[PDB]
């Protein structure tokens, strides 16, 4: 019936003066644009059909052509930025926002989906959707006593579209828009659907990816305990955004970091730092590195939770990018730690894996490691045990590596290595 | 110090 | 991100 129409037949039907013919052709276009293999988005655009689809969004008396045109435009807007721009350029944003209040649930949901694709293009279209007034009608669809009474697919689409309104930087979303969205977002973050939870975590991870004022807006809403719970979920699609959000939060103030620790996050890192997914392991070590850049009492919590052996392990064996984050966690630890905390680091076996990574070609890790070695020596100077440390480094072959680094072409590298050689190995 | 992104 | 329907 409406399967495998040509663009020229679609155009003929839409250009007819006959609404039912227009409805049939619009469905035929929807089916073309919903095929998995090379949907002819550009051909449909070149045919000039977008302004017609947008007009059809306003045909209140023919809800089927509203639905069919909304679906067609959603699939166009799901493509490249240029294809999304063509939808926006046709006036689709205010048309779709007016459809959010449709009494036909499947039409409102399609409008939600379409606006998610448009906002998801980038910050400019995101802010344009907001300026057209999308947030109030979107939040009204979620203003129910219990989210469980909404259809699962509907709720997932609403969550995903709100997450795109939280996404992207330069600029970040408007502060008033974030404040308007957050209470509903925290409600979704407590829902039981895994997909709603994943996308709510993603939204929170976007809102915390920025200056400490942005982090504070989110933390103030009390979401950190829920995030830590989701950090232990079995679903990798939940753990990943949950961990990103927690990681972002601990880039903030020591007080914001302390709420993560107070919520019990460190007890999850034995698993995260051994997680079979390389990206989870890397992000967990990056998170640890910002925690060890904190206060001495926060370093002490890292010790109390038994996480230094886990950092020794990642340094010993892990994807190189994870090992790089581990070197940062160690150097930050040695930078702000007490003499006793730094000593404990050596007792846990940090020296040998740290020395073995000086053989890495990456120049930055070498500078990070050498700075950690210096801080560890300085802690040993205060106990008069520099010699015993020097012997550890020689026995595991670190002295040979530091000596060879005096020939390194980078300036700061061959500078720091020489200082250690002359200061402690002479 | 803290390392964003 | 962007998602196509069916």
């Amino acid at each position: 019936g409406t399967v495998n129409w040509s663009v020229e037949d679609i155009v003929k039907g839409i250009n007819s003066n006959n609404l039912e013919s227009q409805l049939q052709a619009t469905q035929a276009a929807r089916k073309l644009l919903s095929r998995e293999k090379q949907p002819p988005i550009d051909n449909i655009i070149r045919a000039g059909l977008i302004p017609k689809f947008v007009s059809f969004l306003g045909k209140t008396d023919c809800s089927p052509i509203q639905f069919e045109s909304a679906w067609a435009l959603t699939n166009i807007a799901s493509g490249t930025s240029e294809q999304t721009k063509a939808v926006v350029d046709g006036g689709a944003i205010p048309a779709f926002i007016s459809l959010l209040a449709s009494p036909h649930a499947h039409i409102s949901e399609q409008a939600v989906w379409a606006l998610g694709n448009i906002a998801g293009d980038g910050s400019a279209f995101r802010d344009l959707v907001i300026k057209h007034g999308a947030i109030d009608p979107l939040l009204a669809l979620l203003a129910v006593p219990d989210l469980s009474t909404l259809a699962c697919g509907y709720l997932r689409n609403l969550t995903w579209t709100l997450s795109n309104l939280c996404r992207n930087k330069n600029p970040a979303p408007p502060l008033d828009a974030v404040e308007q969205i957050l209470p509903t977002l925290v409600r979704l973050l407590h829902h039981n659907d895994p997909e709603v939870l994943a996308d709510s975590c993603w939204a929170i991870s976007y809102l915390t990816d920025g200056p400490n004022e942005r982090i504070e807006m989110v933390v103030k809403k009390g979401v950190v305990p829920q995030l830590v719970k989701l950090l232990g979920a079995t679903e990798l699609p939940i753990v990943t955004p949950a961990l990103r959000a927690i990681g972002n939060i601990v880039t903030g103030t020591d007080e914001q970091t302390q709420k993560v620790i107070d919520a019990g996050a460190l007890a999850v890192f034995p698993s995260l730092l051994t997680n079979p997914k390389t990206n989870i392991q890397k992000e967990a070590t990056w998170t640890m590195s910002n925690i060890t850049a904190g206060r001495q009492d926060q370093i002490q919590q890292v010790v109390n939770h038994g996480l230094v052996p886990f950092l020794v392990g990642v340094l010993s064996k892990a994807d190189f990018k994870t090992q790089k984050e581990a070197a940062w966690a160690i150097t930050n630890y040695t930078s702000g730690g007490t003499v006793e905390q730094i000593v404990y680091l050596v007792h846990c076996g940090i020296i040998e894996p740290l020395m073995n990574l000086l053989s890495a070609k990456d120049t930055k890790i070498i500078q990070v490691i050498l700075d950690a070695i210096s801080n560890i020596f300085q802690a040993a100077e205060k106990l008069g045990e520099t010699e015993k440390l020097s012997i550890m480094i020689e026995e595991c072959g670190g002295l040979d590596k530091i000596e060879a680094l005096q020939r390194h072409e980078n300036e700061s590298v061959y500078k720091a290595s020489l200082n250690l050689i002359e200061k402690y190995f002479s | 110090c803290k390392r964003k992104i | 991100k962007k998602l196509a329907r069916e």
